């Protein structure tokens, strides 16, 4: 048997956290960057994450009736005399433990997607002189390093890297931000056809030939395209290999044009479809003759008119949203609206429950559209 | 009397998972 | 004068079909062999038939209608829709002497004149419309009588001695004698429809079964003059929904899941509405988004659809005019362009089950191997007021087994059936095993 | 803020070491579970005085009167716990669907520190019995 002690005072600084498969694989991995790591935005407000090298799980903690004891061997500093009184059910004691802990709840771990801290992020538009705009700020400390992005972010390292990519973040003058659109892309044309007028292979390219090949014609006083600036369009509009070099994707550029044609006609004024797409196929930058397709017109615009609309200027309540989504476009396309709503969903279940629950399914033959109210 | 007992609950309640503050592991 | 209210009948039973997404599609006109299919324009799996009546749509001949048969179609593409046959309905006389034959056809040819669409050597006689052919049947009658009492072993009358091939329902003897099949599918032509022998898989019907719960006095039955239906649980295709009646339901119920088993995953959607209009209503508008060609319950003949439909009633609302389902003659709940699946009926013919295995329950863990939940109907309304909760739980597990019942047993079971017998699934569903034998002779024959 | 899991000196002792086959943690420790609350004496520093020598019920460690409450019998699925001289509840061994990791949190340093992994746990579910 085992002779059972207890501590007058238990230690509340031990806590249970439940361990999946996958977790416990990565417990018990050597060098996995930093291992795990608690993570939290603030103290008071935030929610807390933990996160390892590639992925980032969010914390419940779930309270039960019971009585949880952590118990640990030990060795008794006095031999324990005792008289046996029942022998029934019952072995000689051969060791003894201790109750350091006792628990009254468990920590589960459910699989979550990271997101960037985009506090202390400034906008880049050309702009010369940006120092004054950045130390004339509320928030006197200024994120230094992108070490220091990811430690007071809730995402993993790989996921907040890739995030930081996917949106276009970059870095001047030790300082991080965030391109306009205007820039962004105008920086992408730019590479294109200083890359197209040297030449360069467009399968694998590098920063130093590229950033050469821009900045070579344009006087280095208005030229703001840095090699910084470089990486960041190659991380944005494109994959590397060995990852050392670079190759271009097309689809997502082309589409993201057609992002560019929308904030600069349909902003203002709608105009019906046909026409639309008229006026929107005379518009062809690219010396490379892109393809249209009903899919690349989808998740930008709304409804036989079509409108301009940002995804960041609608309303972050779901039901909010849903309420000023039925009150701009009566009849909705089913493949217009999933791109609209499938980064907020605040179950955070399926795709399709969401739209019924909040809107009203009304398929026709075509396809599976969706009617409101 | 006076001897070492355990009071036993009639039934078990299982709470529904909670957000995690900074402040509520520290 | 009864055929313009038939023909009014057809033309909102057509403002029905092409609502849900049946319009009347037309072939170009022909011009080889059905070998080479494909090489004629138009495909669509068959899904339903109903007998109707249409119009012709130098001389016009007036206002008159045309027999035919609506059969309705899903195409390849995701969509759907219907199409139409005319054939002349005809029945036959028999003679006990042949010399004379031609006697008693010119007797007929004047006697049935106001009747008589035409007639061909049995005696063959076609018909412009079924009225007029139950007129003639009307009319020959007495004489059967008569030769049925007299012994014989000469007079024209006396010559007919019976009728034959008499009692074939129209919609059957169009599927007999034209060799198409609900289940099987179809390329539409003017030369008429061309089974594909390459396609056998099924396409995939819109699928929804549905439960109601309702209140009712203690130690009585539920009565429709007076109880009020508290919720409606249903799914489609796997996804599951329940709204709510909140006059009588406490608070409003909340999404979950219930599955029972993997093979059964029940996500559920609610829709808290204010009360029974509402409900209904919501009800009623899902139906008309969703489309459904098959809507399954469990003893909905009995108890369900005239319930919804009485209270459709009492909130002055038209039914049949909101989804197309109507009682028939038999009192049973119909519509043309969505079939009725009553999984109690297939219980009752088909299953092997003893009385005490009638009830959802046995037939649950008979048939799909598991234990749903239980509940006391005497405790059905007090708990909608005190645990609304574990009412909507049941409700849903309804829900759940109703749809997997009718989709992994019922479906496959009638619709092949109804790939070799001439009928609608509705009528394969409800014939007795007698008459659907009696049809398979036919036929054989 | 942030902190990293401390799981090294946890690592050297579990690959040198089995997966858990018993209850007990390669490490030397387990975990016990109870349908209700452990109700214990007022006044330790009393009880420890008037122990007397046959009970053995108090002894010292590291400045600390722990006391002996209980016995603790595995005969396979089947356990038995024993409290005081009068108690008994019987329960089961049972492994973890999900297995619970214990760290210790030094809110001094702000350092997170992996103790050890429970694989399986000592349960009673049910109504205490007489002796």
């Amino acid at each position: 048997s085992i002779n059972l002690h207890s501590a007058p005072e238990y230690d509340p600084s031990y806590k249970l956290i439940q361990l999946t498969p996958e977790l416990l694989d990565i417990i018990q991995d050597p060098v996995q960057n930093h291992q795990l790591r608690f993570k939290s935005l603030d103290k008071d407000k935030s929610e807390v994450v933990l996160c390892s090298h590639d992925k980032t799980w969010v914390l419940k903690q779930r309270k039960h009736s019971n009585t949880v004891l952590l118990m640990r061997e030990f060795v008794p500093e006095q031999p324990i005399t005792f008289d046996e009184t029942l022998l029934f059910g019952l072995s000689k004691p051969y060791m003894d433990v201790v109750g350091f802990a006792k628990t009254e709840s468990e920590f589960e771990t459910r699989e979550t997607h990271g997101e960037l801290n985009l506090n202390s992020v400034p906008i880049y538009n050309g702009e010369l002189d940006f120092s004054d705009k950045i130390m004339k700020r509320s928030s006197t400390k200024v994120i230094g390093t992108l070490e220091e992005l990811l430690e007071n972010s809730p995402c993993s390292a790989l996921e907040g890297i890739s995030k930081w990519h996917k949106i276009g973040g970059s870095v001047k003058d030790g300082v991080l931000c965030i391109l306009s659109q205007d820039f962004l892309f105008k920086a992408l044309h730019v590479l294109l056809m200083s890359a197209m007028a040297e030449s360069l292979d467009l399968q694998h390219l590098n920063v130093e030939d590229t950033h050469h090949a821009v900045g070579k014609d344009i006087e280095d006083e208005f030229n703001p395209y840095t090699r910084e600036i470089i990486e960041t369009v190659l991380n944005k509009f494109a994959v590397q290999e060995q990852e050392n070099t670079w190759r271009l994707r097309i689809p997502f550029i082309a589409q993201w044009y057609g992002i560019q044609a929308l904030r600069k006609y349909v902003s203002g004024i709608s105009m019906p479809i046909d026409e639309f797409l008229i006026k929107w196929k005379s518009l062809f930058p690219p010396f490379f003759p892109c393809d249209i397709d009903i899919d690349m017109l989808r998740g930008y615009h709304f409804k036989k008119t079509v409108q301009y609309i940002a995804k960041s200027t609608l309303p972050m309540d779901p039901k909010e949203r849903f309420k000023v989504l039925f009150r701009l476009q009566s009849q909705w396309d089913l493949e217009d609206i999933k791109p609209l709503i499938e980064e907020l969903n605040s179950r955070g279940m399926k795709i399709d429950s969401f739209i019924m629950k909040y809107a009203r399914r009304k398929r026709l033959g075509k396809k599976t559209v969706v009617t409101s109210r | 009397t006076v001897k070492i007992w355990v009071k036993y609950n009639e039934g078990f309640s299982n709470a529904v998972r909670k957000n995690v503050t900074w402040n509520n592991l520290w | 004068a009864l055929s313009a209210q038939q023909l009014l009948n057809a033309s909102k039973i057509d403002d029905i079909d092409s609502m849900m997404g049946f319009e009347r599609y037309v072939p170009p006109q022909y011009n080889f062999d059905a070998k080479d299919i494909d090489q004629i324009p138009g495909v669509g799996w068959l899904t339903n038939m109903h007998a109707t009546l249409v119009s012709q749509e130098e001389r016009v001949t007036t206002n008159q209608g045309i027999s035919g048969v609506d059969f309705y179609f899903l195409d390849e593409e995701g969509g759907s829709f219907k199409s139409t046959v005319v054939y002349d309905p005809y029945f036959f006389i028999a003679c006990n002497d042949e010399s004379r034959v031609n006697d008693v056809e010119e007797l007929v040819k004047k006697y049935l004149e106001s009747c008589l669409k035409s007639l061909q050597i049995l005696i063959k006689l076609s018909f412009v419309n079924s009225n007029q052919l139950f007129e003639a049947r009307k009319l020959l009658r007495p004489i059967l009588q008569d030769n049925a009492n007299n012994n014989v072993q000469v007079d024209a009358k006396h010559l007919i001695e019976d009728i034959r091939e008499y009692d074939v329902p129209y919609h059957v003897r169009v599927s007999i004698d034209k060799d198409i099949r609900v289940g099987k599918w179809y390329k539409v032509t003017q030369q008429g429809f061309i089974e594909d022998t390459r396609k056998i898989a099924f396409a995939d019907p819109v699928v929804m079964a549905f439960a109601i719960a309702t209140t009712k006095p203690p130690l009585k039955f539920p009565d429709s003059a007076v109880d009020q239906i508290m919720m409606i649980s249903y799914m489609i295709d796997g996804e599951g929904f329940l709204i709510t009646n909140r006059e009588i339901i406490s608070e409003d119920i909340e999404d979950f899941e219930y599955t029972p088993k993997p093979e059964y995953p029940g996500f559920f959607t609610i829709f808290n509405e204010n009360d029974e209009v509402a409900l209904l209503q919501r009800f009623f508008e899902h139906i008309r988004d969703v489309r459904p060609t098959v809507i399954s319950t469990f003893n909905g003949d009995f108890f369900d659809w005239p319930f919804i439909h009485n209270r459709s009633k009492i909130h002055g609302l038209d039914m049949f005019d909101e989804i197309g389902f109507a009682p028939d003659a038999e009192g049973e709940y119909k519509s043309s362009y969505c079939s009725h699946m009553d999984c109690f009926r297939w219980v009752k013919r088909d299953s092997y089950l003893p009385q005490g295995s009638q009830g959802l329950k046995a037939v649950t863990q008979s048939k799909l191997g598991y234990n749903p939940i239980e509940l006391d109907p005497e405790l059905m309304t007090p708990y909608a007021f005190e645990k609304p909760q574990h009412l909507s739980e049941y409700s849903v597990s309804d829900a759940v087994a109703t749809y997997y019942l009718y989709m992994k047993y019922v479906h496959p079971f009638i619709f092949s059936l109804c790939t070799i017998i001439p009928l609608n699934p509705d009528e394969t569903l409800r014939k007795g095993t007698g008459t659907l034998c009696e049809m398979l002779l036919m036929v054989q024959a | 803020p942030s902190v990293d899991i401390d799981a090294s000196q946890w690592q050297k002792l579990t690959q040198s070491r089995e997966k858990q086959t018993t209850v007990i943690t390669p490490l030397g420790m387990m975990m016990l579970e109870i349908q209700g609350e452990l109700e214990l004496p007022k006044d330790f520093a009393s009880l420890a005085r008037r122990d007397s020598p046959n009970e053995g019920r108090f002894s010292e460690q590291d400045g600390e009167t722990l006391i002996r409450f209980g016995s603790l019998q595995i005969d396979g699925e089947r356990a038995t716990l024993f409290v005081g001289k009068k108690q008994r509840l019987l329960g089961k061994v049972t492994k973890l669907d999900v297995p619970m990791g214990i760290m210790h949190f030094n809110s001094k340093d702000n350092k997170v520190e992996l103790v050890d992994v429970m694989k399986y746990k000592v349960i009673f579910k049910d109504r205490p019995l007489p002796i």
